[PDB]
């Protein structure tokens, strides 16, 4: 018919198909949830997602047996930045591990880092509940709550992540394949006003920025604006993973050097590419962001995730991020 | 990832009555109501080892509500002076029902793992002080 | 079955004292191991957990966590799938 | 991560100067305002003697009190120390001049001007 | 002599005006800890220099990665020198 | 004028130098005393005992401002065995980490593992009440803390080692070089019936005879008898630093493998040396024993610094509260 007319199309059944999925169904047959009590230490919460290789965990209180919130790397991002850019002393910040999940929570509670109460969804409702309640603010990611009427007490089910709502489609969705307009011809992704870092940055400007720009990593340049790195949210859990919290005055570089050799890729693509492949991508590697990039890996622009999924869901101090 | 790694319920050592006798004490000053032991009248069984306990949710309790949880405990021998306390949930229940409903039909409805762990941890507590 | 709240009035005289009371059962093989116990790489969970069994539904399963933590976990349906939430919880 | 003296500082002098009168006001401290010197005020000002409720003293009896002296200076453009200094114990009515109270004095302010 | 409320003049807004007298500069004899002194446990790794009398009881602090505060100073005890250095709760 | 009386004289000199010192002089003419707050985490309270390399630390408390006893090893190996063997699951000493220091030695406090006051002495008082104190009182160190009268409060200057206390009159006292009277013919130091572990033994067996034997270390030896090491209680510090407190079941072999290579000595001498030289063993290296050996490293005996020092410390009487009770805990290390 047409490249763009059956993208058109495509978008419409991926559009039509996410709908007709509950959040549940994207759960596997059999899963592992990790849950913290919203009382844990922050250092102790902290190692608990290192050796567990995780970057979330849902808080539960219980004395309520109710759900406390989601924990995030945007937790801590929040508070830093809030810490630096406000009082005046730089190991002000080093506080942060009297703290117990609970109170860093209140914290950020009274700074505006937490709308008043955390975000939605019930698991057997539509899959686009869980779009729309992140695609809503960023969020990132979604707990599923249930309750469990014979005692009236929650029960976290799972937490639903854009990537893993995006990879279940790029394995249900013969249409993904469909969709093969060249993206210098969509409006999707940002491509002006990057915010972007040098080896050289602090990584505290860098803390800086994920919070005021809501990103959740930011692409690293040499002086010819090549791509070299990114430096993640999640990048910081393993900057303080120990408590060194003056780790943060590390330039990006050094912090670096840091880095496990876990790490998912820095993945690229030319602005004349298309989702088809992004898709493909995605159902194969842990994507996160991909990059837009000139012959020589010059930053053209930043597709997201959230971008993407967005993308498909509809075609009719200032301050945080959102989540990770 | 170490030897410290998951297995199921509690390690226990010594003397299985003596276990039995802290049990019963954790139970006890948690709070929850057990099952005890009955002779056949020459005198006890092995099920003496198989204790049920109603819990009295927390929660519930102190906002009205008078809903109950049923855990059944096990003690296994695994080799001499070595036990597992194996710990059990088979129930969340108020008594009746709410003040109106019961949509049933399939299959029977929720049982989350808790209130379950959070006493669960409440016994450990005990069974550790 | 029928409940409740005195611990028994042996086991509590003080009983090392012969009486040979019954021993508990032996552990039994299915017993013998969580699925919580490991894993498998091609991501995209490392949250996927084998498919539990039936009878080890409703149990409860601990490790330690040189955290000074409790590590609590159990396995149930949810409709026609297993989560297995694994808890975190402090002393007291 | 290893030691130095007084409490490190960002930013602009007088900002801290009023952070710090400020987690000097919320730990009960009394203390000196700056001293204006004809067309206003002098470098002086970056040099609080404070007055200390001890508390212990204060809790059984005692009206005993405790003198710091908190000064600030400029190491490199916008990086200040606040040097802290224990100067006295007066029960106000040679012989031992303990670090004690004045570090758990020092604990409190540093736990005002943290949060 | 002494206040109990904050100046007028450091309180409130567009606090960034009428002058600026700046604080000193730091002294070379600050600067430098005798706490960080002798790596090595020659005897006791509790031994330590001499402290410059002037710099005597002041406070000196460090991080901790503990989530506590690591609190210092060095006091002259008869004709001898304690410096303490507590690891207080950070509350 | 013999060797049986040339010591007789010596001790004597001794103990009169002994005398007329004030604790005080034998601190360091400037030092380093860490501090931890009896609200301490335990778990932080090891990690900070390690980090600064150290075994020990007085506890403070800023609310009253006073001495609130002194954490030692000894705490560790105590409650320590108190678990094992009043308890019947494993994990769960574990909790040990959760608790504060001050939750801790309320547990001792409960279990009789620690006296009700904490023998303390004044800085300034002579130097032969320390040794009595530490005699008395069988504490293996104690805290010197004067009075702040102007605040009331306490000042802790330092803590004793008894170790350092030998030392201090091992360079100070050229009456050491006096004593060359074998020690098979002096009657000190234990020399029967001896608590020793193999390395096969379980770490928390010797954690066991360390406390209600009260003692602060126990000679590995082997088959036939060879003194192989010594397990120390201050190994125990490494043992659960990690906060891993299932190394308590390793045989002394593993856990000795894990033992950092900071350690002193094992220091074994023949059952006819003599105080001279020991005492001079002391003004050169650390030792923290003697494990008095045969021609073959076959062990003997035990000459101990309490031993010696309290041996040093006495010429016609001993102070009985010696000991106090079967099956106890231990002093403090
Ligand atoms: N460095 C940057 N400068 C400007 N805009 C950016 C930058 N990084 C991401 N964005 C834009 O901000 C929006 C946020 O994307 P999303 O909700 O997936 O979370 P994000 O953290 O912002 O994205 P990402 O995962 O790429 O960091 C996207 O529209 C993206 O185009
Ligand atoms: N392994 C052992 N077996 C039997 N007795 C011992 C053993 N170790 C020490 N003793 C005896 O008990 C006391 C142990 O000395 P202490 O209680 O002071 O511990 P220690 O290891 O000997 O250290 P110190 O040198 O400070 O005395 C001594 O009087 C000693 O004679």
């Amino acid at each position: 018919m047409d490249v763009q007319e059956t993208q058109k199309g495509a978008l419409k059944e991926i559009q039509a198909f996410i709908r007709s999925r509950t959040s549940y169904d994207v759960l596997p047959t059999s899963f592992r949830l990790i849950v913290f009590d919203v009382t844990l230490f922050v250092k102790t919460s902290l190692s608990l997602l290192t050796l567990n290789n995780i970057v979330s965990a849902p808080l539960w209180d219980s004395e309520a047996n109710k759900f406390a919130g989601l924990l995030t790397m945007a937790d801590f991002v929040n508070v830093i930045k809030y810490y630096y850019q406000s009082s005046s002393f730089p190991e002000a910040i080093a506080e942060i591990d009297k703290f117990r999940l609970l109170g860093l929570r209140e914290v950020e509670r009274k700074i505006g880092a937490i709308p008043p109460e955390t975000i939605y969804v019930h698991p057997m409702h539509s899959l686009m509940d869980a779009c729309l309640a992140m695609s809503k603010s960023r969020a990132r990611r979604i707990p599923l709550i249930d309750v469990d009427g014979e005692t009236g007490s929650e029960m976290i089910v799972s937490v639903l992540t854009q990537y893993r709502i995006l990879k279940f489609i790029s394995m249900n969705c013969k249409e993904t394949a469909m969709l093969r307009v060249p993206l210098n011809q969509m409006t999707i992704g940002t491509w002006s006003n990057l915010a972007t870092a040098s080896m050289e940055t602090k990584v505290y400007d860098v803390i800086k920025m994920l919070a005021e720009k809501n990103i959740s990593a930011v692409p690293i340049v040499n002086s010819e604006g090549t791509l070299l790195n990114v430096y993640e949210s999640v990048d910081v859990m393993h900057l303080i993973q120990d408590g060194d919290y003056s780790n943060l005055d590390l330039s990006v570089g050094e912090a670096l050097l840091k880095r496990p050799a876990n790490f998912d890729g820095v993945h690229t693509c030319r602005a004349t590419d298309r989702l088809d492949g992004i898709f493909d991508a995605i159902k194969h590697s842990r994507v996160h962001r991909l990059f837009v990039v000139d012959e020589n890996l010059k930053l053209e622009g930043i597709l997201s995730l959230a971008d993407i999924l967005n993308y498909i869901i509809y075609d009719k101090t200032d301050n945080f991020e959102s989540a990770v | 990832s170490r030897r410290n790694k998951w297995h199921f319920g509690v390690r226990c050592r010594g003397d299985a009555p003596e276990i039995l006798l802290a049990v019963y004490r954790a139970l006890q000053r948690a709070g929850a109501q057990f099952t005890v032991p009955k002779p056949v009248n020459g005198k006890y069984r092995s099920d003496m080892y198989t204790i049920k306990s109603r819990w009295e949710i927390p929660h519930c309790k102190r906002e009205g509500k008078n809903t109950y949880a049923y855990i059944e405990l096990q003690l296994y021998e695994v080799m001499p002076g070595c036990f597992m306390l194996d710990v059990k949930s088979n129930g969340y229940k108020d008594i009746y029902s709410h003040p109106e409903r019961t949509a049933d039909h399939g299959m029977d409805d929720l049982k989350s793992s808790f209130p379950f762990l959070d006493l669960c941890a409440m016994l450990v507590c005990k069974l550790f002080s | 079955e029928q409940y409740s709240t005195e611990i028994p009035a042996f086991l509590t005289s003080n009983t090392l004292q012969e009486l040979k009371l019954p021993k508990p059962p032996s552990l039994p093989p299915h017993l013998e191991k969580c699925i919580l116990n490991s894993n498998t790489a091609y991501k995209e969970d490392q949250s996927v957990l084998p498919n539990p069994n039936h009878v080890l539904l409703n149990h409860l399963a601990a490790a330690n966590t040189q955290l000074g933590v409790l590590a609590l976990s159990a396995t149930t349906r949810y409709h026609r799938k297993y989560v297995t939430t694994a808890m975190f919880k402090n002393f007291d």
